[PDB]
């Protein structure tokens, strides 16, 4: 037996997210459901509040969540037992998204390389980007204009404390790299707007 | 309170065994099976197989059969998982969710397995000094770079402790030489440079280092 989820959901606040999975003759199989918030493990619901409501019939289950609110964003799994081996089979995930959360502009702050990290013959820019929403950044760089893609590492955006998503991007070069261009900038667009800072060995 | 403890992360090279165990409590440990799964970084869950603890019988999903061990002592109510052989896909969250006798209910907090050719490392700590553009409106910006180490986790305190407002630590990068390396900045006003001391408190106990570093203005 195969389990199939959409793979996103996306529902305002107040509202009723319905969440489907799909199997073969799925309707008369018993089916449960999982939530799981990222960071911590699955809790089972299968029916925490009565607004969480299952519904199998035919070929499709369906999780349906009423009034949902941003305490509800996490991933729900559904999950069968194939008679025919004993098995345990989950679904492929659904990820819950609540779009009632306020945007935001990245802030960004850029560090030279150290002279500490310069005697030794290393050299690390530091952009570090916090309090955006929606998480989801793309970072560039350039050395006098000229774009540089080779030493670049950045992260994934992931979600900070305040309910807002921060990221890091660093950019790996040599003493005499550093030293031989007139600046370094590190630019961080988000939906559409993007934020620049300059940093020179000077 | 029924719950599944299992044991500590687990930091293993490729081709290296590993074993978790997962503890049983506030049920009879010998009428509900014990499934296992597997959760991949950012993947979906992936059942790995079941145990009964009456007759330790064995039921594995055919990807983990051949070198998958799973276990049981009814004595301390513990299951076993032995993962041998490992590769770097195998880096995953393992749990040991709870099954009925129709339950599969109550799940354990989950195991970290994270394979890796990199060698155990400390890291290179170095200040993020102030000055000017760190500076934003009479605050200042100073940070501490930890560069790379290996594995998983550092803690950044600053201070001692002593300064927690304006701490911004930020989730480490993982470079494709196989180290981490992240950053840990505070924002203190401008004006409490020169009379305020700074100092970051990185913490890296798979390495036993620890490192205070001193940031001073340019």
């Amino acid at each position: 037996s195969v389990l199939t989820q959409p793979p996103s959901v996306s529902v305002a606040p107040g509202q009723t997210a319905r969440i489907t999975c799909g199997g073969n003759n799925i309707g008369s199989k018993s089916v449960h459901w999982n939530q799981q918030k990222p960071g911590q493990a699955p809790v089972l619901v299968v029916y925490i509040p009565e607004r969480f409501s299952g519904s199998n019939s035919g070929n499709t289950a369906t999780l349906t969540i009423s009034r949902v609110e941003a305490g509800d964003e996490a991933d729900y799994y559904c999950q069968v037992w194939d008679s025919s081996s004993d098995h345990v089979v989950f679904g492929g995930g659904t990820k819950l998204t609540v779009l009632g959360q306020p945007k935001g502009a990245p802030s960004v702050t850029l560090f030279p390389p150290s002279s500490e990290e310069l005697q030794a013959n290393k050299a690390t820019l530091v952009c570090l980007i916090s309090d955006f929403y929606p998480g989801a950044v793309t970072v560039a760089w350039k050395a006098d204009s000229s774009p540089v893609k080779a030493g670049v590492e950045t992260t994934t955006p992931s979600k900070q404390s305040n309910n807002k998503y921060a990221a890091s991007s660093y950019l790996s070069l040599t003493p005499e790299q550093w030293k031989s261009h007139r600046s370094y900038s590190c630019q961080v667009t988000h939906e559409g707007s993007t934020v620049e800072k300059t940093v020179a060995p000077t | 309170q029924v719950q599944l403890v299992q044991s500590g992360a687990e930091v293993k090279k490729p081709g290296a065994s590993v074993k978790v165990s997962c503890k049983a409590s506030g049920y009879t440990f010998t009428d509900y099976y014990i499934n296992w799964v597997r959760q991949a970084p950012g993947q979906g869950l992936e059942w790995m197989g079941w145990i009964h603890p009456n007759s330790g019988g064995t039921n594995y999903a055919q990807k983990f059969q051949g070198w998958v061990t799973m276990t049981r002592d009814t004595s301390i109510s513990t299951a076993y998982m032995e993962l041998s052989r490992l590769r770097s896909d195998d880096t995953a969250v393992y749990y040991c969710a709870r099954g009925g006798l129709y339950g599969m209910d109550v799940w354990g907090q989950g195991t970290t397995v994270t394979v890796s050719g990199a060698s155990t490392k400390g890291p290179s700590v170095f200040p993020l000094a102030p000055s000017s553009k760190s500076t934003s409106g009479g605050t200042a910006a100073l940070g501490c770079l930890v560069k790379d180490y290996f594995p998983e986790p550092v803690t950044v305190s600053w201070n001692s402790g002593a300064l927690t407002s304006g701490v911004h630590t930020f989730p480490a990068v993982l470079q494709s030489s196989g180290l981490y390396s992240l950053s840990s900045v505070v924002t203190v006003p401008s004006s409490s440079l020169g009379t305020q001391t700074y100092i970051c408190n990185v913490n890296h106990k798979p390495s036993n280092t620890k490192v205070d570093k001193r940031v001073e203005p340019k």
